């Protein structure tokens, strides 16, 4: 219900940003493994026989790992090159089907996100600084900031 | 007469979708086991995924209520217990590694167990246990023994497979704290701290910047292609550009020409900070030929010594500069003071050789 990180990567393997939520006014210094645990799982695209796609129609979620105290995934819909993934934490992990295709559906929002924020010409050659604030600006109210909705 | 994988898949989803007792999944473990006894032989390790699966599960039955070693302790036990994974099948020729990434994947849960249930110290300095009995470190300095022996024959023995480069790539690349928990000078562990750090600020950036943040204190209080003085100083002076604060903590800016202010060699560099631009070469007094250029600045400091070059399509010209330029300000107006002509800017001369700015240690671009 709330991830741990945000995780974006495109077919250079560049890393576009590794976003984690709430680094300041919380804890810090988690970042330095949750980049690294994005780049473990960047060499680990595909690693010891272990396949994630078999459906080429839509690419749906693809294989859960588990590992210190995380739980990642990926989901490469092999358009454009884009390979984003996301963490959740395991402390609060119900392991449900419909937890599971939550976060398939809500992998297709922050993927909507970014290709609304893709091609949005109102600033143009948004590519280098900003676009990664603006992009981490539409991020942080999706998950969380809920609480005075009502 | 037989039935194939399917009728497996679906027997398996039809005994996990009969319910209401109040077993240990033993019922689920008993298919688990005849799967991996039917799928251990096949060279595929799909199944044997698949059985990692049915091990998470298994696992988020024993930490559906699993803390502080009153059930962290039971759920460490049960997973130790479940090693059979590495205690069913380990044969040599077989299908690449997954068994040293399963083992892998153990000693991280080990690694988890030892780090959790009141221990102390940080192995990793990892803290992912968060807030909530095979006694195998018995101390704090065993504690690190123990596991970077383990550490270190877990780490190449997954390199045996298909080339991945996936965790020796980034494990055997995280032995920071292989001798940097207390011990200071790592000369001994100089093989991949000062040596090849590089291979994340050519990866994306932020990783590197804690990395090279070890890999000055082999060289801030220490002594004696592994002969220098100061010629770690593309680690220390040319470190300023994955530091995104200079302003604050510019001690990554003082230490890069106090390194210097009692050294000797050259090198080469980038030159990424002040950005150098052309503009429209004019002409001057008597044989100045005095090229026009733009310089950039986010370095701090000035009093450069620098020169321009042009080659021609035969000879360079190098049409030279006043090198006393000490760039403050972006685009300011470099006089490029330049004699030599090589026949009146003969229209073949393209500027292709390089302008370089030296402090000691050149800076190409």
């Amino acid at each position: 219900l709330r991830p741990c990180f945000v995780s974006l990567i495109d077919e250079s393997d560049k890393p576009i940003l590794i976003y984690v939520p709430n680094e300041a006014e919380n804890e810090m210094n988690d970042v330095l493994k949750y980049n690294v645990l994005s780049n473990i799982s960047l060499d680990y695209f595909e690693s010891a026989l272990v396949e994630w796609h078999s459906l080429d129609s839509k690419p749906l979620l693809k294989s859960i790992f588990q590992l210190e105290g995380v739980s990642v995934f990926a989901m490469l819909i092999k358009q454009t090159g884009l390979k984003i993934v996301i963490g959740f934490e395991q402390k609060s992990l119900s392991g449900a089907d419909d937890e599971f295709e939550a976060i398939n559906q809500i992998f297709e929002t922050v993927r909507k996100i970014y290709i609304r924020v893709k091609c949005n010409p109102l600033l143009v050659s948004g590519d280098e600084k900003s676009i990664i604030k603006s992009l981490e600006r539409k991020f942080d109210e999706l998950f969380i900031s809920t609480e005075v909705e009502l | 007469p037989f039935e194939s994988s399917s009728k497996s898949d679906e027997s398996l989803g039809s005994i996990i979708i009969e319910g209401t007792l109040d077993k240990f999944q033993l019922h689920k473990y008993f298919f688990i086991r005849r799967l991996r006894l039917l799928k251990l032989e096949d060279q595929t390790l799909t199944a044997f995924v698949g059985a990692f699966q049915l091990i998470k599960n298994f696992i988020e039955s024993i930490s559906i209520e699993y803390r502080k070693s009153v059930r962290l302790l039971e759920f460490k036990h049960y997973f130790i217990t479940s090693m059979l994974s590495y205690f069913e099948f380990e044969n040599v020729s077989n299908p690449l590694l997954c068994e040293i990434k399963a083992e892998l994947l153990m000693l991280k849960r080990d690694n988890w167990v030892q780090g959790v249930m009141a221990t102390s110290g940080y192995r990793l300095m990892d803290k992912n246990y968060p807030n909530s009995k095979e006694t195998f470190v018995d101390e704090t300095v065993f504690q690190e023994n123990f596991l970077t022996l383990t550490k270190e024959i877990l780490s190449l023995f997954n390199k045996c497979e298909g080339k991945r480069q996936r965790i020796v790539d980034i494990l055997s690349i995280e032995i920071g704290l292989l001798y940097y928990q207390g011990k200071k000078y790592e000369e001994a562990v100089s093989l991949f701290l000062s040596c090849y750090e590089y291979y994340t600020q050519t990866n994306w950036n932020s990783i590197g910047l804690k990395i090279l943040q070890v890999f000055i204190d082999s060289l801030s209080h220490c002594p004696k292609g592994e002969s220098v003085s100061a010629s770690a100083v593309l680690t220390n002076a040319f470190l300023n550009i994955l530091k995104l604060c200079k302003d604050n903590d510019s001690k990554e800016i003082w230490w890069k020409k106090f390194m210097d202010l009692q050294m000797k060699v050259h090198l080469a560099r980038a030159n990424v900070s002040a950005i150098e631009v052309n503009l429209k070469s004019y002409g001057f007094p008597e044989d100045i030929s005095t090229k026009t250029m733009r310089l950039s600045l986010k370095n701090m400091g000035g009093d450069v010594i620098v020169f321009g070059a042009s080659d021609f399509l035969l000879k360079k010209g190098e049409n030279k500069l006043i090198l006393e330029c000490r760039d403050i300000m972006y685009g300011e107006f470099s006089l490029l003071s330049f004699e030599i002509i090589v026949e009146g800017i003969t229209f073949v001369k393209e500027f292709p050789e390089n302008q370089d700015e030296f402090i000691v240690v050149p800076e190409i671009y």
